[PDB]
């Protein structure tokens, strides 16, 4: 799991 | 080499190449559009943001593969290879930075100094942190800290607005905060405060989310759900 | 571009491109190691060959999905929207026309003519009568027949060497007739012939699994599924 | 599901 950016 | 197509035409064919998965095409469309010189609509603020993500997101993960061979090339008792992983690593990282630059010129010239209203102004310094922070990702020399420092000053203009006229669970607030955070956890060597900031900014979003309509409410737990998802990652 | 580099270099860099899903890349560095006008190997025939099939396959997604919508623009009810939809259509074919000339060109020039063995010399008229498969499937003009022709000439020579030179177990034996069975159904408008062709094919594969190895019987029984997917879709 | 080529 890689972090999450949107 | 977009100067001669009008731009409703370039705003038109950038949605095809977004139904097309032609995201370099849909960069180069958008980038004629801004270069019309108007203002963006929020629409059209979301093609150029879509676009830019996805060239530059093909570019990130293309340049960690290409840095993990190398850094594996490095190890004690890896053989001699030859300088074309470096190489290709460098052709890969220079063309990111030819994107970041191209985005970062479009925001300085002149979407941000003739962004007023909150909404604009907050996405388009969102975006310049964004694009500082993939530079950031791939420095290495005398300039990395000021390439930090950008970002973190485009991140926190963009908070203090953020704050003062959008609410807490406003989606373009809370994707901001997401990245600010991702920003301080990878890239400032600061994961308090990457943790602080994505707690604090779930925990008012969800005490604002009774003041919304459900399909607000859908855009806003969207991105709150990215924030507990970095949250249970990092504890 | 790629003149003053190795072509040990070529070929290395083409593989970390593959690694880092970058097929633009490696199918430039493919054709510069062609360019050095040596005969390629196995291994790198089939670096050629991914590298062009996934550039070209990203071409041709969006060209059924670009024209798609312009068949809808197309229909009765349907309001007017100008050129952009065919502009942009034409814009994609055009490049792709371009991606299948350059394989077409590497392969007259001379891939094709140094080619005497028969896993080289089928491998590149496999490919021969896919790009031009690729024409035929955008052609709409007077040159149709011809590029038409020009892809079933092509399969044709590979299905006669083939058949007197490689076995019917053989990977690129089943892959070429696995394409000029989709040429005939697709193409050639003869769905008879494609299914006769892909069932013959799979019928004398079977029959010859006995005489492979464990890793022989993978790689055969891999493309024979392959098969018996179309004809499961075509009857 | 599209017809399969290799
Ligand atoms: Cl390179
Ligand atoms: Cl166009
Ligand atoms: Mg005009
Ligand atoms: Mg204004
Ligand atoms: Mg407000
Ligand atoms: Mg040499
Ligand atoms: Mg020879
Ligand atoms: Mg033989």
């Amino acid at each position: 799991k890689r972090r999450k950016s949107v | 080499a977009m100067g001669s197509m009008e731009r409703a035409s370039l705003i038109q064919k950038a949605k095809l190449a977004e139904q097309a998965e032609r995201y370099e095409d849909m960069a180069a469309f958008m980038k004629g559009a801004v270069e019309k010189g108007e203002e963006l609509s929020c629409e059209e603020r979301n093609l150029l943001s879509v676009a830019y993500k996805n060239v530059v997101g093909g570019q990130r993960a293309a340049w960690r593969v290409l840095s993990s061979i190398e850094q594996k090339s490095n190890e004690e008792g890896s053989e001699e290879k030859g300088p074309e992983v470096r190489e290709y690593r460098e052709k890969v990282e220079t063309e990111l930075q030819g994107v970041c630059d191209t985005v970062l010129g479009l925001l300085d010239s002149h979407l941000i100094k003739e962004a007023g209203d909150a909404e604009s102004r907050v996405f388009y310094l969102k975006m310049k942190g964004d694009y500082y922070r993939y530079l950031a990702e791939v420095a290495t020399g005398d300039d990395k800290k000021r390439i930090i420092d950008s970002a973190r000053s485009a991140y926190q203009e963009a908070m203090d607005i953020s704050k003062k006229e959008m609410p807490p669970t406003n989606p373009i607030r809370l994707g901001l905060a997401l990245n600010f955070s991702v920003f301080h956890y990878e890239i400032a060597n600061s994961p308090e405060e990457a943790i602080s900031l994505a707690k604090t900014t779930f925990d008012e979003a969800m005490a604002d989310l009774h003041t919304l309509s459900e399909d607000s409410y859908k855009d806003s737990t969207l991105i709150m759900q990215l924030l507990r998802d970095n949250l249970t990652l990092w504890t």
